[PDB]
């Protein structure tokens, strides 16, 4: 009835996309053939808002795998999950974009984009009630980042009324792995302002130091901090798929966090991480999940949230629990930390409850807030592109495929304009 | 799916392509007849038979005669061994104009037969010394038709450059500052080696007293293979030929980096290290780890690439970094913050039975665009200066076709390309 | 030979952790011969007395 | 309802703390593994005295595991209840103390001790009304005798209300296994005088005569001393956690015990104690019980009771029996021995009967003595260490640490008047 | 974790870091090779085995020792023996010749050769350690080589370090048994470098091991094997306690607080009790109580001193095996009863008790008998005085007639140096002397 | 525990033979499965032990320095989901042995580097058939094997099958039958 459309381009997006599906699966129990193999009927009554029926009892994942490197593609497709998706979804080019943002973006990316937005309305057109879009990229890269924008703007050229969300992993100069990622950030922001509901900023830097610190893994890798954020994507659209007492859709949210159009990037977080030896020791309650949800360390952008002001959060729950144990502790949390919401917001905090928690978990919360800390990301970036562009650190290779040097000024000009808004709130 | 060309010229790319053919036979299991992922290098017959995409191409049949008569003989295919009559005679004149016409076409279309034959072609790998006549004058033709006839497509050489005290011809600087106008013109990345460092490497490290040409051949196939293992083999970080171009070529004119692998060790020391991420990147680092005869700390790091293989974790990899960037040392220009190109590959490096290197469980291949390689050209254009000012031999290469001005017209170039990394190290 | 895959990267720890159900909460038995053993079968231990 | 706290400082006090947790879970009817396996609900009622519940029918004890040395810390994880306690209440320093009481009261302790009183502050404040703390430690050793005080110090300054209990070990030259050791017992002393409501001193030379003679164990080790201490530990606290005719908390043992502030220095005793081949060559029942709560060979300290007369004593008695013979028996008791008592104090001995014996004991009896005897010990601790200073045998480790004769002299001034003091209420 | 680091030098310290290391090696059951075949216990009692040997990342144990001498043919042997790739290459540092038994050669000349690389050798072994408790020094104070590395290298490593404990086993000359013809010099020498740059410095007498193995093991003719296998048992005994879990446990710390009344005071006795041959230990129990009392007999003494003629201050008692705190407590109170072993009266409990479950490990075809309990009985006694009174005869007798002042003089040394070391003795047994008489 | 793939369609019987050669022939670019499973094995053994790492990986296994194989036991379930029910490994190492009498040997043994079983499946007689069929593959009996470090329940088994108690310890860590056939002691007791 709210089927979703699920995309994943470039590497990263990819990996996050199939550590998704897997989890998903999981809390559906489907087999990695396809097959339902539940024991419960509640999974089956809302499955449709993310698989494809395929009549045998088999169920398809409604994802579009995009990617101009093959070897990404043979990978995913060797991975554990690989049979669950169909071969007629997968896309893939010859050679990848090289981290060059011009080169997936103008002629690459413009070639490829034909048959990505061919097999993505093929997609859409098969639905019910087309809810919106959802997207799994990375700001840092050059193929998902050229490809996230290009695609992004097509899809709001043909769909100017659904819902678009992208789950985008933002780069960070602490865990950076690419010299030229801040020219292709400060590119895709600017289509990430002009064209999408909603884009959730998760940084490496931030989940390996959780994986560190709270989590206190031995050597966190790939597949950890991507089954963090599948976990938190499976968190934000609970609603859709399990009832609950009350209902908080993906349009919900989006009506309740953002003030104005534009302010659409959001910090999320997760409640139920705890260390080996504390998960039996720990006395898992609405009061510590949403002290957890508010610490600073469980939040997974590396900009502090004390420094800034919440605009708006909300904090979404799974499992069975009382109303007034989760209103109380939201009024706890304004009053304590008065401070850290804006006055001119009546009521800062928006609640949600569902029935149903993640399979082998008792009770869970997914935290996401739209915080003015966010504009030290952006910050950094802007920081890092004017000193590149200062003295034309690699402007050649962009200006190879014809793309003109003004673009770079004006989405530098955007970006002082996204972080000026951002400051324009912050007091 | 993605496939390299390979081509050798002049004796020193001839070896250095011998032993890192032998390195990948190892690394893919291909026997040494040819008998039995590896599509990156090798071309799979329908008989079975595998065939390395190598070009060999020498003036003087006896380097290539040493092959077709050696234990790889079955390996390559018999048009690939391209030879001539007489060796340039180490005069760059010689090996371009009067003689290289002869059997430049016939390369040529052997390299063109060979790129039809696949379709993913990332590049191209030219083994050469810029000392020698033939692997300076052919290289140079070869190189620039090449990208005359191709252009956007990746160009990647491997370059011996003159020592600064190890000179085994006395017309080095003449051939290598000829050579070093057209590198600058056509290669879109020269990796460039020094003999002298390698040998450094050898005595300290190794604590081999009686180094060869074999171990420095060994030593730059193992570069070679490190940089293409992204390509061929599974891991995190993949670092792809264009990706590397696009991290490391800041500017269109400097695109000549360093090169060095890192775990160079002796066998009976090996086992006693314990070869941690940390260590072996804090190493990296070393001044006299360097192949090529330069100081990093005199100049200042301009972009890094690294690429880790074996067992690598990401988060010791940034522990690393983060050590590296704290430490002031190791100086970097102020308008490249982030220039750490980092690349993890999940399978380890293998040992050539009877090479010195041991059975390290991680490796990495550091590759950095320094301003510190200008002394290599400080050091050439002085030997090239002095030998000029009174017209020590450009007898022999006026005689050969070449006019007079060509020397100072590379001369020239030279010092413009000086000047242009005196400028690109200033702060902005 | 062939190139060696590792699964330790692919490796996905957390699903148990993030999972609250743990198939831990079972010790092994120290050998009594053992120091740990001694040590925690005396000083540690004591035997009935009423 | 009247929760309490527990520190374990040292590895005496640790292992002591660890045979503790072992006999209250067996009391309380708790797994080691940490759930609940009691029959009786009377286990389960007050419950909340020792161990904080996990909510999925967990509990963990309100221990505060700390030691300077990790040695002690991970042996304790390795022990059969090690598992039980709360990871986050161990901590650990670098290394032991050396036993050097300046190491562990001015410098290592005092990093330690930052994190010892956040966690304790953290543990307490989750307790709905927290009666008071009760702590194990060695005098002998350096890490209990320096830190212990130290946090019985802090703690005073953060909690003037709540009762505190050090129940402690001090050293006696007949089993004495430490050169230094009468430095760190005069060192503590003085804190144990100014910053505890009440002390329970007990001597291994006293455990060691009991087991030979009273109890005849064969090869007794430091586990059957601890379970002897362990037992009394139960005992004197048996009241907080079941139901009884004559009930009296910590508070009223402390009111009735201590005639003065400065005499609360008590001398315990436990009453079954006999063989295991005599089990059925003695009957159990009040009278006996009575009599050898009194008796000088069964009695926890190394002192003479029969040199030093009794200023109050006090005897809990645990399982169904008849308040009148109770109280027929401690006045028999108390008239037959008169030379043994003040006669200042109208009733030296009040008593306390609870509804429920420890496990395997029909009914049982725990013993409290305020005794003057027990300035023999103090005595004998004093001498030695004025022999000891008189020519300054270690003094040079903790000038270099940073004490100074002033603080040794003053020490041993504070309790040679705390001898007087006893030897003033000595007629 | 903790760690502590092995120095060994000269042929003696170089002989007896072999040894040990051995013992180490059999006990944390470590190849020769340094391969750890026992992959179980690599996840258990890791501490034990990491305590001396580093992790590698290839599975293999590299011990925290190092191999220096001045000349490379007792540093070849290793090389060449077994115990070949045990060791890390880098830390078998060898110089190019010795130092011919002089103090001065290897003190000024050729000492500072190669100080510079030990140095830093020690320093990259202390950087991969984390828990650093200690460091054990392995010389001889009558050699040339031993003599004057120690004295260079002691001071160097208290700058470095400092706070960090230093405790050195050294072979003290014999009253009788003379090797070196100017041994006295060299050791009145280096008591002035020891004294003042140390924590706890163990005397040890050749002859007393000769007359011990020829009593209690019946051998008439021991070399020096069976004295390193007998100091490689104290060593590991007194260290057992950091490794192992124990009741009462005496680590580092506990051991100098002890048995270090005043700072001058730091040179105590060292013994291992139940030394006896496989045939005669057949026929005795060997229980706690005779074993103490064996602890004390003057014939068990591993330095020829007689403790009758001089007080016990502090004694260390470090029982291993099957021992409960019972029997110790009768044994030391059968101890204290008799008056033959007189204490100093200001020390009333001058006794320290560790125990350790770890019960004593015995090589293959070992001098010692398996035995389910040992004590190493570590004793601070004003006896050792005598040794000292004899050694500073000699010196002033061999320097009356400055029979071999020329030598040193050649390489460095100042005259009055000698002067300053004797007079530096002699106030130090004035010290025992003082200390030694009741108040 | 459960395994979500068919381990029929890649293992020919119940219980499989896995020498490193076969670990190389069943890598996990394409057969994830094998190698999640003996991880998983792996990573149950450790926690059960209760150890602060892991000694049963595929890694550690295909790069170990010394040939090594592996004896997996499962149980099919649903059509591509199955079960995982045990573990079994042993190799070839060389060891320096010394018996009663101080006497030293030393030889080539089969030294066994784990066992463990699920322990939902603990008792009812587990791991009896994978004994029998390793026996029986490299055909050596249990005096000629060496056992690294056993549990009390390892020589509760030697006794209970092939009677072999008494388990004589070595220096190295390591225990065998007090049974030494192998003779040609270096040294003389
Ligand atoms: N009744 C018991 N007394 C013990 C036990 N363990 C030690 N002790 C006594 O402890 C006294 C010395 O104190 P400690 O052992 O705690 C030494 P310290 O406080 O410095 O702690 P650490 O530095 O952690 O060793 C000494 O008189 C021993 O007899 C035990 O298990 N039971
Ligand atoms: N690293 C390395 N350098 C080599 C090797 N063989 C030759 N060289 C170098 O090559 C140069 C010699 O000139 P060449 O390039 O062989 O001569 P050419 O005229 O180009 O070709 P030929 O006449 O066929 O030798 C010197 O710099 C040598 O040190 C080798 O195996 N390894």
């Amino acid at each position: 009835m709210r089927e979703i459309v699920h995309i994943q381009a470039g590497q990263c997006g990819n990996q996050i996309g199939s550590k998704f599906w897997e989890v998903i699966s999981d809390e559906h129990g489907i087999d990695p053939s396809g097959q339902y193999v539940g024991d419960s009927d509640l999974q089956l009554e809302r499955i449709n808002v993310y698989y494809n029926e395929a009549g045998s009892n088999k169920y398809v994942p409604r994802a579009v795998l995009v990617d101009l490197e093959p070897g990404t593609m043979d990978s995913v497709r060797s991975g554990p999950f690989g049979q669950l998706f169909r071969p007629d979804n997968y896309v893939f080019g010859q050679s990848g974009a090289g981290n060059n943002w011009a080169k997936g973006h103008y002629t690459e990316g413009a070639e490829l984009v034909d048959n990505v937005l061919d097999v993505v309305r093929k997609e859409a057109e098969s639905t019910d009630c087309l809810q919106g879009f959802q997207l799994t990229h990375s700001l840092g890269g050059g193929t998902g980042s050229g490809m996230g924008t290009l695609l992004i703007s097509k899809i709001r050229e043909e769909y100017p009324d659904r819902i678009m969300n992208t789950f985008s992993v933002v780069p960070s100069p602490k865990v950076s792995d690419t010299v030229v990622e801040p020219y292709n950030a400060t590119l895709s922001v600017h289509q990430l302002v002009e064209n999408t509901d909603s884009t959730f900023c998760i940084d490496n830097e931030a989940l390996y130091d959780i994986c560190f610190r709270t989590l206190k893994l031995t050597t966190p890798t790939y597949g950890d901090l991507n089954h963090l954020v599948s976990a938190t994507m499976s968190g934000v659209t609970t609603c859709l798929r399990f009832p609950g007492q009350l209902n908080a859709d993906l349009r919900k949210l989006a009506v309740n966090m953002v003030p104005f159009p534009r302010l659409h990037f959001f910090m999320p977080g997760f409640a139920p991480l705890t260390s080996r030896s504390n998960q039996q020791y720990r006395a898992i309650t609405v009061p510590e999940l949403t002290q957890q949800c508010f610490d600073a360390k469980n939040m997974m952008a590396a900009c502090d949230p004390r420094h800034g002001r919440y605009l708006t959060a909300a904090a979404i729950f799974r499992g069975r629990m009382s109303m007034k144990e989760v209103d109380e502790q939201m009024l706890n949390i304004q009053n304590k930390n008065s401070s850290y919401f804006v006055d001119w917001i009546p009521n800062n905090v928006k609640t949600a409850v569902c029935d149903i928690p993640p399979r082998g978990l008792k009770m869970s919360a997914t935290f996401i807030g739209n915080s003015t800390a966010i504009q030290e990301l952006f910050k950094r970036i802007s920081e890092q592109f004017t000193a590149m562009f200062r003295r034309k650190a690699f402007l050649h290779w962009y200006t190879g495929e014809g793309m003109d040097e003004m673009e770079f000024t004006e989405a530098e000009s955007n970006m002082n304009d996204l972080v000026s808004e951002y400051q324009q709130y912050q007091e | 799916m993605r496939e390299v060309i390979s081509i050798h010229i002049g004796q020193a790319g001839v070896q250095i392509g011998n032993a890192c053919w032998e390195l990948y036979c190892l690394e893919h299991g291909i026997q040494p007849d040819g008998q039995m992922s590896f599509s990156t290098f090798f071309s799979e017959t329908g008989s079975g038979r595998h065939v390395p995409r190598a070009v060999m191409v020498d003036l003087e049949p006896t380097v290539i005669d040493e092959i077709r008569t050696g234990t790889y003989r079955s390996l390559f295919h018999p048009e690939q061994l391209i030879t001539g009559k007489e060796d340039a005679a180490n005069n760059y004149a010689r090996g371009h104009y009067t003689i290289g016409k002869e059997i430049i076409d016939l390369t040529l279309d052997r390299i063109r037969r060979l790129a039809d034959n696949c379709t993913g072609l990332q590049g191209f790998l030219v083994f050469h010394s810029f000392g020698g006549g033939t692997g300076s004058g052919f290289t140079s033709l070869l190189m620039e038709r090449l990208s005359v006839d191709y252009g956007k497509k990746a160009k990647l050489e491997f370059s011996i450059y003159p020592a600064p005290q190890v000179s085994t011809a006395v017309v080095e600087p003449y051939n290598s500052i000829l050579t070093t106008h057209t590198t600058l013109e056509h290669s879109d990345c020269s990796f460039m080696v020094d003999n002298e460092a390698i040998y450094d490497i050898c005595r300290r490290n190794l604590d081999i007293e009686r180094p060869s040409y074999t171990n420095l051949n060994r030593l730059i196939g193992q570069i070679v293979s490190s940089i293409t293992a992204s390509l061929r083999f599974d891991g995190a970080l993949n670092v792809d030929l264009t990706e590397f171009q696009t991290n490391l070529v800041p500017y269109p004119r400097i695109h000549f980096p360093l090169a060095t692998f890192s775990p160079v060790i002796s066998a009976e020391k090996a086992y006693h290290e314990q070869l941690s991420v940390a260590e072996i990147t804090n190493m990296c680092f070393e001044p006299h780890n360097q192949m090529v005869k330069c100081d990093p700390r005199h100049g200042k790091y301009m972009a890094v690439c690294l690429l880790f293989r074996g067992d690598v974790v990401p988060k010791d990899v940034n522990a690393a970094i983060a050590t590296i960037k704290t430490k002031r040392s190791i100086q970097f220009v102020d308008w490249c913050p982030t220039g750490f190109k980092v690349g993890i590959n999940y399978q380890p490096p293998t040992v050539v039975p009877g090479g010195d290197l041991a059975k390290v469980p991680r490796a990495v291949c550091m590759l950095s665009n320094t301003t510190a390689i200008a002394e290599a050209w400080a050091r050439l254009d002085h030997k090239f200066d002095l030998m000029y000012a009174k017209r020590a031999f450009v007898h022999w290469y006026v005689g050969e076709g070449m006019e007079e001005g060509e020397f100072s017209e590379a001369r020239e170039d030279l010092a413009a390309l000086e000047k242009d990394y005196e400028e690109v190290g200033v702060d902005s | 030979t062939s190139p060696i895959g590792r699964n330790r990267p692919r490796h996905d720890s957390v699903a148990d952790l993030m999972r609250q159900d743990m198939l831990a909460g079972v010790r092994a038995e120290v050998d009594p011969n053992s120091p740990t053993g001694l040590k925690n079968a005396r000083d540690f231990g004591h035997r009935r007395i009423w």
